[PDB]
């Protein structure tokens, strides 16, 4: 798995791979590692797939109940903390979770919280989680700027997943892109890594090591 | 004294029959179901001019497709609303879908008779639950503290209910538009209210398939009141 | 020490068509190197035009199918005989499975039917309830033998149009129910040849707007 | 069933009063008078034992004045047995606080805790309230010397001088007349004993009918000493002030 | 089933009276006279063995009960209520004291524990107060000899000498005239027997009178030898013969 | 979680044209010690069902009492207890199957393998298996433990599929069962010569045969076998 | 009088007034009819509306594929009791792979209602039920009273004016019991029976509610234009 | 446990225990709340039947629930402490989980919820307390003033009074408070609050307590002399 999310001028980019493996066996190439918690909040799926799926759609239910009671959009801080407090109750039981809770509100602006099954809750600008996280971090760190355009930020997230997909054996399949704005997230398509790799190799002149 | 869950010689639960009297003292709430939507309207009835009337919340959202109006001891409705909202959201979590208006209403009504010596008495509030689902379309239910709920084409609850219901008897037909229903609620509220009806002491709302449940702005309601006055002066 | 889990072998296969869906499974039930039964139905009609199979440990498989069938019944009672849509059934099954997160049903569950637009639908679950809608999914013992074949013959992966040499992919043309059944049968014939736990019989349940139909085929009994 | 026999101890009257609290207060009005007077350099607690006997072992007897900790004491008015239940709970609270924060419990926090317990018996449980009123005399380094009172309702208030038990109307008038803010402990001792001597229902005020205590910073340097007076010491202070 | 009486059966009346406590005290008043006298070197507690029938063996009915080796108790009022209180008083002396401090409780604290049990029956749900007044006599190292009275309310008072029950008013007056702070144990026993004779109608002898003392340590009653610090119980119940011997010098 | 102590070995069974046959030896082993020689491991329920049990005997006896209790309970307020509302094999099995799976799910299993053999109200043959894991399956032939490995192959030569059942008579079926029992006696170290056999027929009802013995055994060829390779004498 | 404050109190003549008051709630309820032949069992129920804007209160509840009931009295109590039946029907199927006998279903309802009549704090159920079902001993019809008394019958009626329908069935006994293999004629007899309990009002399309179960007929409820055939 | 239904309906549809709880509020000392343009002022009556009181330590009538919200009350004093404690705990619990302090409306809704719960729970009586809850929402400069009562109903008020003779001071406020132009400054708001209490109080000495709450957790209680200056200026203008 490779999942990333980073804050920038235009909001948040969320990018993930699509591969699921059981040992060396590739179980699926069409997995959704971005949970659509609600139209404004996104969560990434790493570690236990069920644990992420189950508890983040549950989180969506809690967020819905909040805004029904309080007549106001839940903050990313509050939404993330509901999840982190929950998993912290289960600490020791064997939940496996590494997720970025991503959202864009009035009071906070674009906000990303890394939430962990050990109970860790970190606010940050750039997060990268999974077996291919180190590969994606490299591309991110060397190319990231706050004043990235929405177009360039989307490409950076896509390219960083590709970097991981290539090297990390347990990452690949396809790239899912999301752009999170204040008015909600916008889906930016599924991109097959096989086709994307050759396309990027040619247009970018990268991956000279690989014969195409 | 006597049991809380005691039957009268006529075969009625004393406490349930007494809670129905408390609801008669409550402010008027009216619901009208049409094929273009369901309209919910209430009398706010502020006890003093210093009470900021917009803080009176007698119309409430349960889900995007279900709204609710109350009459009687309105404090008792809060836990009912909470349960309703929880039921709506929980069902969506379990089944990845909207919950049926009837099923929601049934879940609320199951609380009603859970009293004895569970809570210590029945609820002292009636609810008009209005909503839409794909199976049965636009629906309006009347949930009582007896645990019984009736579906209605139109219904009034509260102090001016029997007078309003007689008026709804004559006025309702199966081809009402949403705009016709809005004015009709305003007309009947104005009739049964002690004080003169305006945008501050009365409130409108509706539920449509497209936009979902919406409480009306005081500016929006004010225009419908002015539209009402003119059409009544028109003959 | 007592081991509450066991492996009853078996292999199941779900394929979603354009206006239909098939859920197939071999009828062999085993422990270790012994055959328990040459015909032990594994794919079940659960009502509301939904078919289900929970492959792996048969006791947990039978328990889950039973509880889901029960959930369909109570869905009718509680919600005015409303039809349980395939997406709603899928979410319900997630909660059944995740309910036993810390003592899981040791099964790989697949359901099949039609979605609310009448198109073919297959959902695939892990043992603890993570699920996804899929076009094509083999589960069980010979899943690794079947899925690559399906990637190639259903989705036309690695196949390109002659003359172009890798430039134009083979177009993803829609398969008929007769065409799918051929691929299912050949999948199981091949799996039977190369996997010891696969054989005896193949039972396919086909779901359309007209209802659920069954087809049975013999497999090699060695 | 059982409902038939339920007195319903926790209900309002039509006037909005708590029947049992009001009746418990009526009970307390027949109890021996207890007086607390707060001075700048200490607090006095004076209390009258109820119609005693010559055969009562006074030197080992304690019905009015109790020690909660080294800094806080109480004077009791009402059912002695009820008071001891509450006193033990208070002593435990003071120790819990000391164990938790490693500091002696502030007087008001202890008073609030006991007063909250009394309150509970008036709102839930269906039990009768505690027929007890306390005068709390205590010291802490925040507010210094403090006098409080609590009654069966669970309501507590702060005082410069206060009485509970019998003849509180007469006693409170006499205190209000002769009390001044710059008063000292030795003067307050005299006022307390003079007030009891006038409000007592007995023919004369003697040492065997009294319990007496002082909380003084009259302890060697910056610290506080509690003094529960002995029968002979009460006899001496009665002669000193010129009552016997 | 379930005890559905979770509410108080003793409540304040408008006048401020706790009716059930007053009525319990009325039951104590009807009870047979018992008394207690404290001397300089001991305490004596005494009562009449009012035999319900001459066929009954009144020796099997113990009105005077050992609570600890140095503490004894006697009562006036309802016998059964007393018996269960003695059982609870004995157990609480162990559970809330001896099993913690490795020694028997001092008289005042045991009395305090008994009082607490009686107080709780005055406030707890679905019970009546105990219909007894107890006189508890005892000794301990730091407080010396002591005598306490415990009422149905849970209130307790220390006494030099006192009486409870039937003829208490007359008996207390008799004790006031005789008591002084220089009495020896034998003198207190002599006064106890004199006082008790006034309230007794019929037979007055060692078989109709129950009398015990808290006095010197009784190593003969310890049951073992070898430990110097263990010197035996101070509680001793007088025999029928021992009482009659002192009735000749009466 | 436990370990089995006193154990019973193979239960074997098969369907034939008019009903079912089931058999099991009368041994209660204590490890390698052949401790108890008079243990009945076929327990009839009514006149239409026979439950065969292998594995832990103490758990067998418990199950035996549950079935006895089940018959009692079914008769309560049931005028048709000996007619339309009598216990069916399918009812008895489903009950046991529920219990077995519940017990494994509490990590405290009944350490058994069970075969419920019987005939339904409509004359249908009932033969289904359940074990300590709550695993269930049905087949024309069913066998537990060693029986699964040695009896089934032989019994499957008679009834290899569903269509062979109407072609199989009770004489052929019983013969095959009795032969299988002999084979198990030759080869299962935890078996005994004495066994019980039960036939449940839709026409002739329940025939319960006790004190049967393995006979017609071949041992004479043993005299010629000498040494382990090279030895001649 | 002095002995009707709760269900735990016998009167001097040995009566339980709270139970009798609960029985009274049934008489106030709308009429419902039950009748059966040897092949089928039928429920016919007159539904009651609050007014002309309101819906007609549903009277019939399905408990299983082979069992269901009609109610008269407090509808929430019927929901509780029908839910209990659903569970007991379901327990029998899941645990014993066995359809719950109608007679045994009655025994369970009796015992559940009985516990509410002997204990303090509770109250009797304020509803009467007519349970029909088809099991291994053919068609069945039961009448449940919240006193606990359950009675197996060929036909019956409960609710307001139920005596008229009950007398009709008592006359027609020999005719309708013989209506085997003809569902429409058995329903006709039920619709003609319930008609004997009508005054002022008549059977309209949203007024009438019919249910049927039989040999090869799952428990199915008919409402709306599905019962226009029988009006 | 004690399960007795104390709060129950009467034939006329009234819950007398809730209504008798309001009678306890009527007996309680008067409390008043007035919100200006950029402040809220809470006035409270202190009955002068109790002198020789120690005002340093005696429980003050206005209590801080958080640094930005305050609560005053009329009715049973012991009962009010239980509501105050619960509110204070909930305020910290809200900060802990939501990472934001409570809104005044939320805190009101919670207290009102607690009060309601005690009107249909077994073995408990309703609170003999009505509250005035005032403050400013986090990062908000709009004044907030809410009222609760034993039944559990709550609502927002431009100005409101509760307790004994609250009918009289509400009369005063209804004619003296203009919604189109509320007290523009702290002075004007405090003045109007003191004036309203002077209709009922008796002597303007130690009988009036005033607490001013401003935005951004700016809460201060006025002293005797500061209030006495308002009392002096009001009557000197009145002599005309
Ligand atoms: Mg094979």
């Amino acid at each position: 798995t490779t999942t990333l999310a980073f804050r920038f001028q235009g909001g948040i980019i969320v990018a993930v791979d699509s591969r699921a493996t059981a040992g060396n066996w590739v179980a699926s190439q069409t997995v959704k590692k971005v949970i659509e918690i609600n139209p404004f909040l996104l969560g990434t799926m790493a570690g236990g797939s069920a644990d992420c799926q189950f508890w983040e759609t549950w989180l969506g239910s809690q967020c819905r109940l909040h805004e029904l009671r309080e007549k106001e959009r839940i903050s990313v801080a509050a939404a993330s903390k509901i999840l982190s407090n929950l998993v912290y109750q289960y600490k020791g039981a064997g939940l496996s979770m590494g997720t970025m809770i991503c959202g864009y509100t009035r009071k906070e602006g674009p906000t990303i919280y890394y939430v962990d099954s050990d109970g860790t809750r970190l606010k940050g600008d750039i997060f990268c989680v999974g077996s291919g996280q180190t590969f994606a971090y490299g591309v991110l760190d060397s190319n990231y700027k706050w004043d990235l355009s929405v177009e360039d930020a989307l490409y950076l997230g896509k390219r960083s997943i590709l970097a991981a997909a290539h090297r990390d054996a347990y990452s690949g399949g396809s790239v899912n892109l999301y752009h999170v704005t204040e008015d909600g997230w916008i889906y930016h398509g599924n991109h097959d890594v096989g086709e994307l790799f050759w396309k990027v190799k040619e247009e970018e002149g990268s991956f000279n090591n690989v014969i195409g | 004294d006597r049991g809380v869950s005691t039957f009268s010689p006529e075969g009625r639960l004393f406490q349930v029959e007494y809670s129905l009297e408390a609801i008669k003292l409550g402010s008027t709430a009216i619901g009208i179901a049409t094929k273009e939507g369901v309209v919910l309207g209430v009398e706010k009835r502020a006890t003093s001019p210093l009470l900021e009337s917009d803080s009176i919340e007698k119309i409430v959202e349960i889900d995007r497709h279900i709204g609710c109006a109350m009459s009687g001891l309105t404090a008792d409705a809060r836990s009912m609303i909470e349960h309703a909202r929880t039921a709506a959201v929980t069902h969506n979590l379990y089944y990845d879908e909207d919950i049926n208006v009837e099923s929601l209403t049934q879940s609320v009504c199951d609380l009603a008779l859970r009293f004895g010596e569970l809570m210590s008495r029945p609820f002292g509030v009636a609810l008009l639950i209005a909503g839409h689902d794909a199976d049965d379309g636009y629906q309006l239910f009347h949930a009582e503290p007896s645990g019984t709920f009736y579906r209605y084409n139109a219904k009034a609850i509260g102090s001016g209910s029997e007078g309003a219901q007689a008026e709804l008897l004559n006025e309702w037909h199966s081809s009402l538009t949403l705009k016709e229903a809005e004015l009709l609620v305003l007309k009947i509220l104005k009739q049964v209210m002690e004080e003169k009806l305006d945008e501050n002491n009365a409130q409108l709302s509706c539920i449509t398939k497209q936009d979902g449940f919406k409480i009306y702005d005081n500016e929006k309601t004010a225009e419908l009141i002015k539209e009402l006055k003119e059409k009544e002066a028109a003959e | 020490q007592f081991n509450p889990y066991g492996d009853n072998g078996g292999t199941i296969l779900g394929i979603a068509g354009e206006d239909f869906a098939v859920l197939a499974g071999d009828t062999r039930n085993i422990t270790d190197y012994s055959i328990n039964s040459r015909y032990e139905p594994k794919v079940f009609d659960c009502g509301d035009n939904i078919v289900m199979s929970a492959n792996g440990f048969a006791a947990d498989g039978d328990a889950l199918v039973k509880r889901f069938k029960n959930s369909v019944k109570w869905y009718h009672f509680d919600h005015n005989d409303k039809k349980l849509s395939i997406n709603s059934a899928a979410r319900n099954i997630q909660h059944l499975l995740y309910g036993k997160r810390f003592f899981p049903y040791y099964v790989h569950t697949i359901i099949a039917g039609l979605d609310e637009d009448g198109k073919g639908a297959v959902y695939s679950f892990d043992p603890v309830g993570s699920y996804e809608r899929e076009q094509c999914r083999a589960g069980g013992a010979a899943a690794s033998l079947i899925m690559p074949f399906l990637d190639n013959q259903v989705n036309f992966k690695n196949q390109y149009e002659p003359g172009t040499n890798g430039k134009v992919k083979k177009p993803l043309k829609y398969l008929s129910v007769e065409e799918v059944i051929k691929l299912v049968r050949d999948s199981f014939t091949s799996a039977t040849e190369r996997h010891i736990q696969v054989g005896d019989g193949l039972e396919i349940l086909i779901v359309t707007k007209d209802g659920v139909r069954k087809e049975f085929y013999e497999l090699k009994r060695d | 069933g059982s409902r038939r026999y339920d007195s319903r101890t926790t209900i309002f009257s039509p006037e909005g009063r708590l029947y049992q609290v009001e009746y418990a207060l009526e009970s307390i009005s027949h109890a021996g008078t207890a007086i607390g007077i707060m001075a700048s350099d200490g607090i006095v607690l004076a209390a009258e034992r109820k119609v005693t006997s010559t055969l009562l072992e006074q030197d080992t007897s304690t019905e009015k004045l109790y020690k909660l900790n080294d800094k806080i004491a109480v004077a009791v008015a009402g059912l002695t047995a009820d008071a001891e239940i509450l006193i033990n709970t208070a002593r435990i609270h003071a120790q819990n606080y000391l164990k938790t924060y490693n500091e002696d419990i502030p007087v008001e926090i202890l008073v609030r805790r006991l007063s909250d317990i009394k309150q509970g018996y008036t709102q839930h449980g269906g039990l009768r309230p505690f027929g007890v009123s306390f005068i709390y005399a205590g010291y802490d380094d925040r507010y210094g010397y403090q006098l409080y009172t609590s009654n069966p309702s669970g309501n507590y208030t702060g005082w410069k001088a206060i009485s509970v038990g019998a003849n509180t109307s007469a006693a409170q008038t006499l205190l209000q007349m002769d009390y001044k803010d710059d008063m000292k402990v030795d003067d307050a001792i005299e006022l307390a004993l003079k007030t009891l001597s006038k409000t007592t229902d007995s023919s004369a005020l003697t040492y065997d009918r009294l319990e007496f205590a002082t909380i003084r910073k009259g302890a060697n340097d910056g610290e506080v000493y509690q003094k529960i007076f002995k029968p002979q010491e009460i006899k001496d202070i009665l002669v000193k002030t010129g009552i016997t | 089933m379930t005890d559905r009486y979770s509410f108080s059966l003793t409540t304040f009346s408008p006048s401020g009276k706790l009716g059930q406590i007053d009525y319990a005290l009325t039951a104590v008043k009807q009870g047979v006279t018992s008394l207690g006298i404290k001397a300089t070197n001991g305490v004596v507690i005494a009562t009449e063995k009012k035999s319900s029938s001459p066929l009954a063996m009144s020796e099997t009915l113990s009105k005077v009960s050992l609570l600890t080796p140095d503490i004894g108790a006697v009562y006036s009022g309802m016998g059964p209520d007393y018996r269960v209180l003695v059982d609870k008083s004995r157990k609480v002396a162990h559970t809330s004291y001896k099993r913690i401090y490795g020694e028997y409780p001092p008289t005042k604290l045991l009395v305090s524990e008994v009082a607490k049990i009686m107080q709780e029956a005055t406030q707890s749900g679905g019970v009546r107060p105990f219909g007894v007044s107890l006189l508890i006599a005892g000794h301990d190292e730091f407080n010396g000899f002591s005598l306490y009275q415990v009422d149905p309310s849970g209130s307790y008072f220390p006494w030099k000498a006192t009486a409870i029950g039937k003829g208490s008013v007359a008996a207390k007056t008799f004790l006031e005239k005789r008591w002084n702070d220089e009495l020896e144990l034998e003198d207190a026993i002599h006064i106890a027997l004199l006082t008790l004779k006034e309230s007794v109608e019929g037979e007055f002898n060692g078989d109709t009178i129950e009398l015990a003392i808290i006095g010197d340590e009784n190593p003969d009653l310890l049951g073992y030898t070898g430990i110097p610090t263990d010197k035996g119980p101070r509680f001793r119940k007088l025999t029928s013969q021992e009482i009659n011997d002192r009735l000749e010098a009466l | 979680t436990q370990q089995p102590i006193v154990t019973g070995t193979s239960v074997i069974s098969m369907k034939y044209d008019n009903g079912v046959i089931i058999a099991a030896d009368n041994l209660g082993s204590y490890g390698s010690l052949l401790r108890f020689n008079g243990v009945e491991r076929l327990i009839p329920v009514g006149d239409n069902t026979v439950v065969g049990i292998s594995g832990d005997i103490s758990d067998m006896q418990h199950i035996e009492r549950l079935l006895k209790d089940l018959v009692t309970e079914n008769a309560y307020d049931n005028p048709l207890a000996d007619a339309e509302e009598a216990l069916e094999p399918s009812y008895i099995f489903e009950y046991l199957a529920t219990v077995m799976y519940q017990r494994r799910s509490k990590m405290n299993p009944l350490w058994n393998a069970i075969i419920v053999a019987g005939v339904q109200s409509n004359g249908d043959q009932f033969l289904r298996y359940v074990n300590l894991l709550g695993v269930t399956y049905s087949s024309p032939t069913l066998a537990t433990g060693f029986g699964a490995h040695m009896a089934n192959p032989l019994l499957r030569k008679v009834v290899d599929r569903e269509s062979d059942i109407p072609k199989t008579t009770v004489q052929v079926a019983e013969e095959a069962i009795v032969n299988a029992m002999r084979v198990l006696y030759y080869r299962d170290a935890r078996s005994s010569r004495n066994f019980s056999l039960a036939i449940i027929d839709k026409n002739t009802g329940l025939t319960f045969k006790k004190n049967l013995q393995v006979e017609n055994m071949k041992w004479d060829f043993a005299k010629d076998i000498k040494g382990y390779g090279t030895q001649k004498i | 009088n002095n002995y009707d404050g709760d269900t735990v109190t016998f009167s001097p003549t040995g009566r339980l007034f709270q139970v009798e008051y609960a029985l009274e709630a049934i008489k106030q309820g709308s009429v419902t009819v039950g009748l059966r032949s040897n092949t089928h069992a039928v429920l016919v129920a007159l539904k009651r509306n609050a007014d002309e804007l309101s819906s007609y209160q549903k009277k019939i509840i399905k408990c299983d594929e082979h069992m269901g009931l009609s109610l008269a009295g407090l509808a929430p109590d019927a929901r509780v009791l029908s839910n209990y039946l659903r569970q007991q029907c379901n327990y029998s199927s899941l645990v014993f792979n066995r359809k719950l006998a109608v007679e045994r279903a009655g025994h369970l309802l009796c015992d559940k209602a009985q516990k509410n009549t002997q204990s303090y704090g509770g109250r009797p159920y304020g509803v009467g039920l007519l349970i029909i079902g088809y099991d291994k001993s053919g068609a069945h019809l039961l009448e449940f009273q919240p006193s606990g008394n359950v009675t197996e019958l060929y036909g019956t009626a409960i609710g307001a004016r139920s005596q008229g329908a009950k007398t009709y069935l008592e006359r027609t006994l020999d005719t309708f019991i013989k209506i085997d293999g003809n569902p429409d004629e058995l329903i006709k007899a039920g619709v003609e029976a319930i008609s004997q309990s009508l005054r002022d009002e008549s059977l309209t399309v949203d007024n009438l509610s019919i249910a049927i179960v039989g040999k090869d007929t799952p428990f199915t409820i008919y409402d709306g234009e599905a019962v226009a055939k029988y009006i | 446990g004690y399960d007795r239904a104390l709060s129950i309906f009467s034939p006329d549809g009234h819950i007398f225990q809730v209504e008798y709880a309001l009678e306890a509020v009527k007996r309680g000392t008067c409390a008043v709340g007035v919100k200006g343009k950029n402040c809220v002022v809470l006035g409270c009556e202190r009955r002068s039947t109790l002198k020789l009181q120690d005002t340093r330590i005696t429980p003050s009538k206005v209590s801080k629930i958080d640094s930005h919200v305050v609560l005053s009350f009329s009715g049973l004093n012991a009962d009010s402490r239980i509501l105050i404690e619960k509110a204070r705990v909930e305020a910290q619990s809200h900060r802990l989980t939501l990472e934001d302090p409570v809104t005044v409306e939320y805190l009101t809704r919670y207290v009102a919820g607690v009060q309601q719960r005690y009107t249909q729970s077994g073995g408990v009586r309703p609170f003999g307390v009505s509250t005035l809850i005032a403050g400013f929402d986090p990062r908000d400069d709009e004044p907030k003033l809410y009222q609760t009562e034993p039944s559990g109903i709550y609502s927002s008020w431009s100005a409101q009074t509760i307790g004994r003779n609250s009918k009289t001071v509400r009369e005063f406020l209804e004619k003296n408070y203009d919604r189109k132009e509320p007290p523009a400054t702290v002075e004007e708001c405090v003045k109007l609050t003191v004036r309203s209490l002077l209709e009922v109080v008796q002597t303007g000495a130690k009988n009036i307590e005033i607490t001013v709450v401003k935005p951004d957790s700016d809460i201060v209680a006025l002293s005797s002399e500061e209030i006495n200056q308002y009392v002096t200026q009001i009557e000197q203008e009145k002599q005309e």
